């Protein structure tokens, strides 16, 4: 296991960190808490070529809570630029952030990744997204929600850094499992009577 | 950690050298806390003061870089403000540590990042300084050139980065009048920045130098006079030697394809005959230096060497670029043929490569040749060969279409999708539309090589589930092309031999991919279907068959099969046909319970949805409503003895089972109606009165279900359930009222038993158990009948508006639906209605301006086009009313409330998406008074003296306004703002420009006046 | 390939965060039920698709109990003392959602054969 640092920018909302999220724990966190400066986070991946760890640098997209701005992107081996699908101007800074990336990191694999695309009313069309033609980077339409196409940014960059386009994501295999009372009974009451999110989802 | 924050004493550089160590190469917590502390080092004020000691003597790049980001900060915001000698001082450390790293060839070589962002950080001076205030920047620059190789490529990457910031980014970052100023700088002496770059590619060949400036040349594209490429030798050196090398290969591939790119004075015989050559050259040099022409690109770029794929893109782009521009030149002259189908080989191996984003930037290429070879005379004999492979290639990666709901899945199964793949929608229309062109181009060719391919798949040499898909999905596609006679004879041996697959291939994965390929064929030929009515029929037959699978994916894609072709083929449906007794629509209608007793109810729904298409093409009124009756007979009768039921109760909707029953009568009357629209009255006259009583009594048991078990008893399945109820119903309505012709039975029959059913209830009902979607059935109601009921819309407001608004105006994030059909309805109701908002006692039209505002301040894109939308409309409304009394207390009351709120978001960057409405919106106002629309003062008697214009207040005010809002602004600043802002309200481009200058002027102090005097 | 597949559906899990008072998702993808044919003790073994990590490794346990969500006609809630999925052995209250109530009741009646084969 060799550590990869990817740094993750985008707009405000897109969803850079709802993205993340979902990757570390498998939530889907609802809320818009908006991220201040940075917030690393270790994630590993396995696959056939062994263990690949991200440390993903969760940037701020607000210009206010910006923190250190392009100083985050040094060092950085990889990076994903975010906007959502449902805003145009989350697309139209796409080259700003980018600019401020490649400034930086001259020579690194960049995904470009259109999030939301799970909403009904979408706003930057498929045709209109090109801007990662000329700059060499890899675009996929994503939705943290939906989980479409969530895989995809990290197995192609995974794919790049290790250096072989035939890398997949593998099972581990899993080790047999094995063989506070007043709160955990408690706990059980009100998880039994507190609704699960989203009951119209297919699953 | 924590020392370096505290400026009363001295900063520790080694500290601060090691909490930035911690923070880039630390973790954990530890790095948690030192970003803290590096943020709020940043963001004191004070910090640029420690730069220079930081660049002096700290021994980390990192800690350095961070000291020229202050700088950064300073520069772009506070230059100005500073004293002199601090500025004419912090340009001397960095232009004196720029030279300081060039010239020790370690720190040029492994600190690139420090020296780029010293670079910038330059850069950012020069914009503030150049050339008023450093006029010998760039004499001086190329003089630094001559003496080291290090200063020399550095400068290269000043000039590159100064290009950037003035000409690719300052339509955002800068005023016009600033951004203006910049390139004429540049504009005037890029005459001897040319002339060293020039001389620089000559004398170096290969090598970091060269690269820079390269790099450099590629940003002076974007911009410079066309005479500086073309009469210049330099297209020879970037089309021949700088091809040779591959370190300078993909930067000048890059330059070419700008250069590609331009538009040619197609008068001048020499630039067309550079144009040619430059061409001929970068392909020549491809074809020695990199691969040939047959090279198997696919493999190459699967194999991902070094920058082979950036490579394949960049040629790709290149290729594209030239050949859609300049393919024209080459298409005359003889002796320019071989290079024309040269470089389309090359495109033609490219698309072959297994990468979907490429893939669409060569289609988009191939899209822009065939649509050209379409209509261009004498074009398409020279692409024969090139579009003859082209359809091999474009067959052969058909991605799966939207109707296709079978997929193969890691295991390697046959499956129904899990969900919709939303991205390759667009890619298989664009591959549809390029090989219906290319089918048009030449038929005989795309029908032999489809032909050859089928019988391939017949005798098995050539099987599996990816070819027969392709080949499939592309005979589908290209319905259209042929002509009747051929499509005839192509149709019937397409089905009759992947008939043959079906007998052949055994098993349950076998017979849905070929089921689900013959679904797709027979789907997208419905002139076929028409011309032959036995086989229309035996389709039908076997896709009713097909609803009775147990596999899922070949059932409902039987019923997607079955609506699309009803919706192409209803015609052969209604009539009676030779050798039958009777319309078919009579037989499904019959057999319907049997043919669809294995459906999922929204399946069953589509059915009838299909029945509704075809029963509306009965012209003749009596037969129409009859088949109408024949269809619902089902559900009336289920509905009927619910109704029976619900008289004895009406506790007996609780059983879950019922409340199923009843969902699927009212979603199958939706489904329906949805087919039928405004024909459909007869069957909504019959269920109407006992469903708005069965409203109402679903209604009641939410509310006691509430009131027994709490709020969360809305969670909870028999509550969702009976929930569902309402929203069918009110959909039911809505989808009937948004196409019904007869305006006047709407009005008479249903609007007033519906408005008493569900608008008390929706009032009287706790937020948690209000629907949103009366809000939306009543959008609709005042969209069609609005003018015809101004009574009934002063109702709607009453019930819905103060406590919807009361919902939605603690945060932004509750009741998100709510929030977006409120506005939608307050939209309608100010364009159709605007009477309703007049007959509002005073405190509750303060509420709707108050409501107008509240949207403004969304980011939420739904909710604020409809704010600025309604604010817009809502003055025209009080406009139109001309000099009365309820105009002219509007004007005093609310004018400068919107003026006020409309800057407000104008100006704090979190509304940027709604700048242009926003900007509208403004110029509505301030146009008012410069016209003198608004009659009476907009002042206090006492506030100014007496007889003051309303032109003079405004300005008053608005100077007050920004004076407060944003105190770091000076008098004159301001006050040419608002000069320029005034007289610009009858010129939108030139208003936003002025809106747009202001706001940049806001993030910096000590802004420039005059900027405002730009046009 | 040292267990047999009793029963296998595809799934949402949660789990239930105490202190913030609501349900976050831990995966979805196919719920198996392993019976190990050593010792003959069934597991629940669930991997979130595509990236195929374990979001559920436990033990089918005697003691605990499936009851309903009160939001939900095709879920259940239960305890679970010991899951292995992201490291070292911890306690959570688990909620699984399925694609219908025919699936849940399945899911249901499976789980507790697994019970009674693990009760031996
Ligand atoms: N519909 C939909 N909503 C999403 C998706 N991804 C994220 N969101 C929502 O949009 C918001 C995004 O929040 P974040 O992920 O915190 O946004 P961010 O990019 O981190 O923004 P900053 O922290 O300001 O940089 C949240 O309220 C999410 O629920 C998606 O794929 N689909
Ligand atoms: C082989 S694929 N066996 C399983 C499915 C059978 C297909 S053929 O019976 C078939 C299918 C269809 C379709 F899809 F319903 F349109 C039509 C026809 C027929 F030839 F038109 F009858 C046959
Ligand atoms: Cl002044
Ligand atoms: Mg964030």
């Amino acid at each position: 296991q060799v550590q990869f640092k990817l740094v993750l920018v985008g707009d405000g909302g897109t969803g850079k960190t709802t993205f993340v999220k979902r990757h570390l724990t498998g939530e889907f966190e609802k809320k818009y808490v908006a991220t201040l400066g940075v917030e690393v986070h270790p994630l590993v991946f396995h696959t056939n070529r062994g263990p690949i760890k991200f440390n993903v640098w969760d940037t701020a997209g607000q210009e206010k809570f910006g923190g250190l701005r392009d100083g985050y992107y040094i060092q950085a081996q990889c990076a994903i630029i975010m906007f959502d699908v449902t805003s145009r101007v989350t697309y139209k800074n796409v080259p700003n952030w980018h600019r401020d990336l490649v400034r930086v990191c001259e020579n690194i694999p960049i995904v470009l990744c259109g999030n939301k695309v799970d909403i009904k009313d979408r706003k930057v069309k498929a045709k209109s997204i090109v801007f990662h033609r000329k700059k060499n980077l890899q675009y996929y339409d994503i939705s943290a929600k939906s989980n479409y196409n969530f895989e995809k940014p990290f197995l192609w960059l995974a794919r790049k850094l290790i250096g072989d386009p035939n890398l997949e994501f593998v099972a581990m295999p899993a080790a047999a499992p094995p063989e506070l009372a007043a709160q955990y009974e408690h706990d059980l009451e009100v998880a039994q009577t507190t609704a699960l999110p989203d009951e119209d989802d297919d699953l | 950690m924590e020392g370096i924050l505290d400026f009363s004493n001295d900063l520790d550089i080694a500290l601060l050298d090691q909490v930035v160590s911690t923070f880039y190469q630390g973790s954990g917590v530890q790095q948690k806390q030192a970003q803290e502390i590096l943020t709020k080092f940043q963001d004191n004020p004070d910090a640029w003061q420690k730069a220079d000691q930081i660049l002096q003597f700290s021994t980390n790049p990192q800690s350095k870089f961070i000291a020229l980001s202050i700088l950064d900060k300073l520069i772009t915001r506070k230059w100005k403000l500073l004293p002199n000698d601090h500025r004419i001082g912090i340009r001397n450390f960095v232009v004196g540590m720029i030279i300081s790293m060039c010239q020790d060839d370690e720190v040029f070589k492994t600190q690139k990042n420090l020296i780029n962002k010293s670079d910038l950080t330059l850069v950012q001076i020069l914009k503030q300084e150049w050339p008023q205030n450093w006029p010998e920047f760039i004499p001086e620059l190329i003089g630094s050139s001559s003496s080291s190789v290090n200063v020399c490529e550095n400068n290269m990457i000043v000039l590159k980065l100064l290009s950037e910031e003035v000409f690719d980014f300052s339509a955002e970052q800068m005023t016009q009048a600033k951004a203006l100023h910049l390139k004429n700088s540049m504009s005037k002496e890029f005459e001897q920045i040319f002339k060293l770059c020039f001389q620089v590619l000559e004398q170096g060949s290969s090598s970091s130098l060269i690269v820079a400036t390269l790099e450099s040349l590629l940003r002076y594209l974007h911009w410079i006079p066309y005479r500086y490429i073309y009469e210049t030798n330099i297209l020879e050196l970037l089309s021949t030697k700088f091809m040779t090398s591959p370190d300078t290969r993909a930067i000048t591939l890059k330059c070419l394809t700008e250069v590609s790119n331009l538009k040619i004075p197609q008068d001048n015989d020499l630039i067309k005959r550079q144009t040619v050559l430059f061409f001929q050259n970068t392909l020549q040099q491809i074809a020695t230096s990199v691969m040939p022409v047959t090279a198997d690109l696919k493999a190459t770029y699967a194999n991902a060497n070094g920058n082979d794929q950036s490579f394949l893109q960049d040629l790709a782009m290149f290729l594209t670029t030239y050949l859609a521009r300049n393919r024209a030149l080459l298409e005359s002259d003889e002796s320019l043929r071989e290079l024309l189908l040269n470089a389309h080989q090359y495109l033609i191996q490219l698309s072959k490569i297994e990468e979907r984003e490429l893939f669409k930037t060569t289609l988009d290429y191939w899209h822009n040749l065939v649509a050209d070879l379409f209509y261009e005379p004498l074009k398409k004999h020279i692409y024969e060969e090139i579009c003859s492979q082209l359809r091999l290639v474009i067959i052969e990666n058909m991605v799966r279409p939207e109707e296709v709901l079978v997929v193969e899945n890691d295991e390697g199964e046959i499956v129904r999708e899990f969900v919709k793949e939303s991205d390759t929608i667009q890619l298989y229309k664009s591959e549809r539309e390029v090989l219906v062109y290319l089918t048009h181009l030449n038929v005989i060719d795309t029908e032999e090589i489809m032909i050859s391919k089928l019988a391939r798949q017949i005798d098995g040499s050539e099987w599996s589930w990816h070819n027969i898909n392709t080949l499939s999905w592309a005979i589908g596609s290209i319905s259209g092309t042929m002509s009747e006679d051929t499509e005839k004879r192509f149709v019937v041996t397409v089905i009759k031999d992947l008939l043959g697959l079906c007998e052949q291939k055994r098993g349950k994965d076998n017979k849905a991919v070929v089921a689900s390929d013959i679904m797709y064929v027979v789907g997208q030929y419905p002139r076929f279907l028409k011309a032959h009515w036995n086989f229309l029929r035996t389709v039908i037959l076997k896709l009713f068959e097909f609803m009775h699978e147990t596999h899922e994916g070949v059932q409902d894609m039987a019923c997607d099969t079955f609506i699309k072709i009803v919706q192409k083929c209803k015609y052969h449906f209604v009539i009676q046909q030779p050798r039958e007794s009777e319309p078919f629509i009579q037989t499904i209608i019959r057999d319907i319970q049997k043919t669809t007793a294995d459906l999922q109810p929204q399946q069953v729904h589509t059915f009838y949805k299909a029945c509704g298409i075809i029963i509306s093409e009965e012209r003749s009124v009596a037969e129409r409503n009859r088949l109408l009756s024949d269809l619902m007979q089902l559900p009336n009768m289920a509905w009927d003895t619910i109704v029976e039921q619900s008289t004895a109760n009406p506790t007996l909707l609780l059983d879950s089972e019922t409340v199923k029953i009843i969902a699927n009568i009212i979603k199958t009357n939706v489904a329906v109606c949805t087919s039928m629209g405004a024909d459909f009255y007869p069957q909504l006259g019959h269920i109407y009165y006992n469903m708005l009583q069965l409203y109402r009594a679903v209604s009641s048991m939410i509310s006691a279900q509430v009131a027994a078990e709490g709020l969360i008893a809305t969670k909870t399945p028999k509550v969702r359930g009976l929930r569902t109820i309402k929203k069918e119903i009110l959909k039911l309505v809505e989808t009937y009222i948004s196409k019904a012709r007869n305006l006047d039975d709407v009005v008479k029959v249903l609007v007033e038993p519906l408005l008493n059913a569900v608008l008390e209830d929706y009032m009287n009902n706790v937020p948690d158990a209000r629907d949103a979607e009366v809000l939306n059935c009543m959008t609709t109601v005042v969209e069609k009948v609005g003018h015809m009921i101004p009574q009934g819309v002063i109702l709607i407001l009453q019930s819905v508006f103060e406590c919807t608004l009361d919902m939605i105006n603690k945060d932004f994030t509750e009741y998100p639906e709510h929030r977006v059909e409120f506005y939608k309805l307050l939209k309608v109701i100010n364009e159709k209605s605007f009477a309703a908002f007049l007959e509002l006692p005073p405190a509750a039209f303060k509420l709707f301006v108050d409501a107008i505002c509240w949207a403004f301040k969304h980011n939420n894109r739904d909710v604020e086009v409809n704010g600025l939308q309604i604010a817009l409309d809502l003055v025209k409304n009080i406009e139109r009313m001309g000099n009365v009394p309820f105009a002219n207390e509007f004007h005093k009351n609310y004018f400068f409330i919107f003026v006020s709120e409309t800057f407000f978001v104008l100006t704090d960057s979190d509304h940027k998406s709604g700048f242009s409405k926003q900007a509208l919106l403004l110029m509505k106002l301030i146009s008012l008074v410069y016209d003198n629309k608004i009659s009476v003062p907009l002042y206090q008697e006492a506030e100014v003296p007496q007889g003051t214009s309303n032109q003079v207040y405004l300005s008053q005010y608005l100077a007050n306004m920004l004076s407060n809002a944003f105190p770091h602004l000076t008098s004159e600043q301001i006050a040419s703002f608002l000069s320029a802002l005034t007289k610009q309200c009858k010129d939108l481009v030139v208003f936003k420009g002025t809106l747009r200058d202001f706001l940049v002027q806001i993030k910096e102090v000590g802004g420039d006046p005059t900027d405002y005097l730009f046009a | 390939e040292d267990e047999e597949v009793l029963y296998k559906v595809r799934a949402k899990l949660f789990r239930f965060d105490a202190d913030a008072k609501e349900w976050k998702e831990r995966g979805t993808g196919d719920c198996k039920f392993l019976k190990n044919k050593k010792t003959n003790k069934v597991r629940i073994l669930m991997r979130r698709d595509k990236t195929l990590k374990i979001c559920a490794n436990h033990i089918i346990a005697p003691e605990y109990t499936l009851k309903p969500n009160v939001g939900s006609d095709r879920s259940w809630v239960y305890a679970c003392t010991a899951d292995i999925a992201e490291g070292e052995a911890e306690a959570f209250t688990f909620a699984i959602r399925f694609g219908s109530k025919e699936n849940a009741d399945k899911f249901k009646e499976e789980f507790e054969k697994a019970q009674e084969i693990n009760k031996k």
